RNA sequence: UUGAGCCUUGAUGUGUAGGAUAGGUGGGAGGCUUUGAAGUGUGGACGCCAGUCUGCAUGGAGCCGACCUUGAAAUACCACC
């Protein structure tokens, strides 16, 4: 009637509390979602479920015999494998049990002894319970389940195929606990379709962090705060919690300035004169160090982070021409005869299926591959500003302050250079932790440092590659905003279709065999063409 | 039909006694069968844990009416002298798959105590039920005469079911109805012998005698 | 007062700790510092912990 | 007429191959069925929609295990289930 249970908690790294003592209570086959804003704790949680960190004052009580292994939300670096080698790797606490027995027929070979014969009880005894006989028939059974092949070199694959394997790699072992940090980053329509229905089959127990708020309202039985050091949870449909939540802020913004009522006016009193034999009874005195005391406290509201971008010089009216130009992979046709035109201002959407091209694509334009054929010719005051998919512009190992702006102050803000180290308050980055390696930074806070300071320098030009993917809706909200109103030209990637109808005004939907069709409008506008399409018989 | 008539015959709620069942389940055998029995033991253990599953090895003399013809397993010359002393084949080491490539495992385990020569088939297709040889139930032992005394003397394995009930064959019901208390006291106390260490309240939770295609009162 | 106390849990299997301070904002980092273990009075790997 | 446990009586169980939505262990070979089918439609129900479950009367005694082409095979008692 339990499944993990965690009672008193408590984790402070060297700062404020990440876990107050806090509860968390996992029954059998629910789906369980966390949603909590950027760098409030979700992945420090899972971290503490897969026994791996933490939890200094705390009781962690989960059943023995409980297989746990979970999803990580960045790519890992360990790419310069292979796909069976990387997915191999995720059964390596079964990798003892599997090889003790093949090896103990050793000391069987020879006479029976004591111990010789009582061994294979000892193998043999997780055995009864798992399978442990195929950890190769399985391996390569849930590729096709889901696609990848297993030889291919996975150093190489894109980024919704790295994705996918690291969500085999997390399921080999066949866990009663499924934990899925961001599952859906990378994935297209087709696979978090599919996903959605592999998922609700699944016999055991599931917890993972959405930031999908249509991939929640399918697949979440029960919904968990974790909001400031207290996780509280909620009953209903999503939008359910949506209310109740904003009921939370409401009334503890409603409570939080009546405190700061008090204590304004019990400022003015231990200012004022004191009359004429009276003593000022320390009975306030003391309540008032008390409330100045207090005062050291969560701030409610996280602070709605305000960014702004680097308007440059108008650029050339042509961007990118590229015609004829016909690239291929080995096997199949990423673009086959490419004919197009990027003008100045144009805001396109590059959009299709996995692997299709997305990524290499822009690597083109840049000039970061060459095309076998046909030419590309690039603008001539172009100030490209590039966001990668694996963002890989960023040492994690590098200070948060040297790796935005490349290790220099004097950040450039609006007119003129009268700004360092302040371009972190409105991304609201405490100036006390400015020399935290990015290492240590969550998925979101590393998504929009590097956002932040590609919105540092001039720039006529935006590649973004899935901008989106670990940013929450209340800053998304803003990029929207600010996308939209940019002057300059725009190529976006994304996997969502809300963010495009708001942002784009074309789009480049890609096909197989190397082709790319390209429809005017948001992305339900160009969907919607492509419907009708008539292809000139 | 008949299940409409027998349901009626037979009052499976209530609780009954050692003997006042013996004929009280022979009633249903109009049927013309081999009558397969099924008996069945409700037992009490965590069965979802690891440590309280138990798999037991046990002899009977009465048998089951229907021997099992395994070959044995040993690298090289395990076979040659087994195989005709209580196996269908002498199934060899070196072409472990060689003497079953249509069946890759026979019906019993294969016994090669001394001999490492194969894990075997090295894929788990030689443990699609559970036929690896171990010492926790004794299915590993060099002499083959072990092994060649199953067929003598009737080796049958136990079974935890992912609810905890252990289901073996009797000796099917052709056969007298004090052999069937005789039976029942042999898994009784082997059984009891063959409890693992946990438990919780009672042990050996219900127990009953049936058949495949035959009706159940509970013993007790 | 940001430095938090921690211990150094020995992996010698000997219970042994020497425990100091560490900045935990800017050290994501787990220290593995070589030092002496006087119930094996030999030189082993002491290894971060609670 | 309402909320928890039992005791049965009823149905639920789709990764795919495939006969098809296919629960563990059964242990089997042949049962059922004629108190009368394959069917005819009926009615609430089911869909993850390819169906599988039973009233209702007309007709009502023919279908299955068998070879496996699978991780595990046959809606073919009952065992806490
Ligand atoms: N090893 C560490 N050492 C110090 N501080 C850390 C460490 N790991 C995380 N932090 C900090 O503590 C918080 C926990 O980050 P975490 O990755 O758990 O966030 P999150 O809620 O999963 O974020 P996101 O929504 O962006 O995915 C963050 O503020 C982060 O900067
Ligand atoms: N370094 C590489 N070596 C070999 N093949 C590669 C390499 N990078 C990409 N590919 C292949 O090129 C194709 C397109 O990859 P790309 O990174 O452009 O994908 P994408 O269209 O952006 O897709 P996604 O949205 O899944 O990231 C895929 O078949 C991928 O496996
Ligand atoms: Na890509
Ligand atoms: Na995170």
């Amino acid at each position: 009637m339990s499944l993990i249970s965690m009672h008193g908690a408590w984790l402070s790294f060297s700062d404020a509390p990440l876990l107050d003592n806090a509860e968390l209570h996992i029954e059998d086959n629910e789906r369980v979602c966390l949603v909590g804003r950027n760098g409030a704790g979700k992945s420090t949680l899972m971290k503490i479920l897969n026994r791996e960190q933490g939890l200094d004052d705390g009781r962690i009580i989960y059943e023995q015999d409980l297989i746990v292994a979970r999803l990580q939300q960045d790519p890992p670096r360990n790419v310069e494998g292979s796909v069976y080698d990387f997915v191999a790797e995720g059964i390596e606490e079964q990798a003892e049990y599997l090889k003790r027995y093949h090896d103990i027929s050793r000391l069987v070979m020879n006479d029976p002894s004591e111990k010789n014969l009582n061994e294979l009880a000892k193998v043999q005894e997780q055995l009864d319970h798992h399978n442990l006989w195929q950890l190769e028939n399985r391996i390569n059974e849930v590729l096709a389940q889901l696609g990848l092949d297993p030889n291919v070199a996975l150093s190489s694959l894109s980024g919704g195929w790295l994705r996918k394997a690291a969500l085999g790699r997390a399921l080999v072992s066949n866990p009663r606990v499924l934990l899925l940090d961001q599952p859906t980053n990378h994935l297209d329509i087709e696979t978090i379709d599919w996903l959605e229905g592999f998922l609700k089959t699944f016999n055991g127990t599931i917890i993972f962090i959405s930031h999908d708020r249509s991939f929640i309202r399918n697949m979440a039985t029960r919904i968990v705060d974790l909001d400031r050091g207290k996780l509280v949870t909620y009953p209903g449909n999503y939008d359910q919690y949506l209310l109740e939540k904003e009921e939370a802020l409401r009334v503890e913004e409603l409570q939080n300035a009546e405190f700061d009522r008090k204590l304004a006016q019990e400022e003015v009193w231990i200012r004022q004169g004191i009359k004429a034999r009276r003593t000022r009874n320390e009975g306030r005195v003391r309540a008032l160090k008390a409330m100045r005391r207090e005062r050291g406290e969560r701030r409610e509201v996280m602070g709605t982070a305000k960014m702004q971008v680097e308007e440059a010089s108008r650029s050339g009216k042509i961007v990118f021409e590229m015609e004829d130009v016909c690239y291929q992979v080995n096997g199949k046709q990423l673009v086959k005869d490419f004919s197009a035109q990027v003008l100045r201002g144009d805001k396109i959407a590059l959009i299709g299926p996995n692997g299709c091209g997305k990524t290499t694509l822009l690597k083109l334009m840049l000039g970061q591959l060459q095309a076998d054929s046909g030419r590309i010719h690039v603008g001539t005051k172009l100030e490209v500003a590039y966001f990668d998919q694996h963002r890989a512009e960023l040492d994690p190992d590098k200070t948060v302050m040297d790796n935005l702006a490349e290790g220099k102050q004097e950040v450039m803000v609006n007119g003129k250079p009268r700004h360092v180290l302040g371009y972190l308050q409105d991304f609201l980055f405490h100036p006390k932790r400015a020399m935290t390696p990015v290492r240590a930074l969550s998925g979101g806070e590393r998504n929009r440092l590097l956002l932040a300071r590609l919105f540092l320098k001039p720039s006529n030009l935006l590649i973004l590659d899935q901008p989106t993917n670990d940013l929450d809706v209340e800053t998304l909200e803003l990029l929207e905003e600010l996308i939209d109103s940019y002057q300059g030209t725009v190529l976006l990637v994304s996997h969502d279709r809300q963010f495009v109808d708001n942002t784009v005004t074309e789009c480049w939907i890609f096909e197989g065999g190397g082709k790319i069709g390209r429809y005017v409008g948001g992305y339900h506008d160009a969907r919607g063409q492509q419907e009708q399409y008539v292809a000139l018989k | 039909k008949r299940m409409r008539v027998i349901r009626e015959k037979v009052d499976a709620t209530k609780q009954y006694d050692i003997n006042e069942a013996i004929a009280l389940l022979k009633e249903l055998a109009t049927a013309k069968f081999v009558e397969s029995v099924d008996v069945a033991v409700n037992l009490g253990i965590d069965a979802r844990k690891s440590d309280q599953n138990v798999r037991g090895a046990t002899v009977l003399p009465h048998g089951t009416g229907r021997s099992v013809r395994v070959a044995v397993f040993t690298q090289g010359a395990n076979a040659e002298a087994a195989k005709a002393a209580g196996a269908e084949l002498v199934g060899m080491e070196d072409l472990a798959d060689q003497i079953k490539k249509g069946e890759m495992n026979f019906d019993v385990v294969i016994a090669s105590p001394d001999a490492m020569r194969v894990v075997g088939q090295l894929g788990q297709v030689l443990g699609p039920r559970g036929l690896m040889p171990n010492p926790k139930v004794g299915t590993v032992t060099p002499n083959v005469a072990e092994a060649v005394k199953n067929a003598k003397a009737g080796q049958v394995r136990y079974r935890n079911d992912k609810n905890g009930i252990i289901h073996t064959t009797i000796g099917k019901v052709d056969f007298d109805a004090d052999k069937l208390k005789e039976n029942l006291e042999a898994l009784l106390v082997a059984l009891k012998k063959a409890k693992p260490t946990q438990a919780k309240g009672v042990y050996i939770k219900k127990v009953s005698i049936s058949t495949t295609m035959g009706a159940g009162v509970a013993v007790d | 007062g940001i430095r938090e106390k921690i211990k150094l849990v020995s992996s010698a299997g000997t219970g042994h700790f020497y425990t100091t301070t560490k900045n935990k904002r800017t050290k994501p980092e787990k220290l593995e510092l070589k030092k002496f273990d006087p119930v094996v009075r030999q030189h082993v790997i002491y290894k971060e912990a609670k």
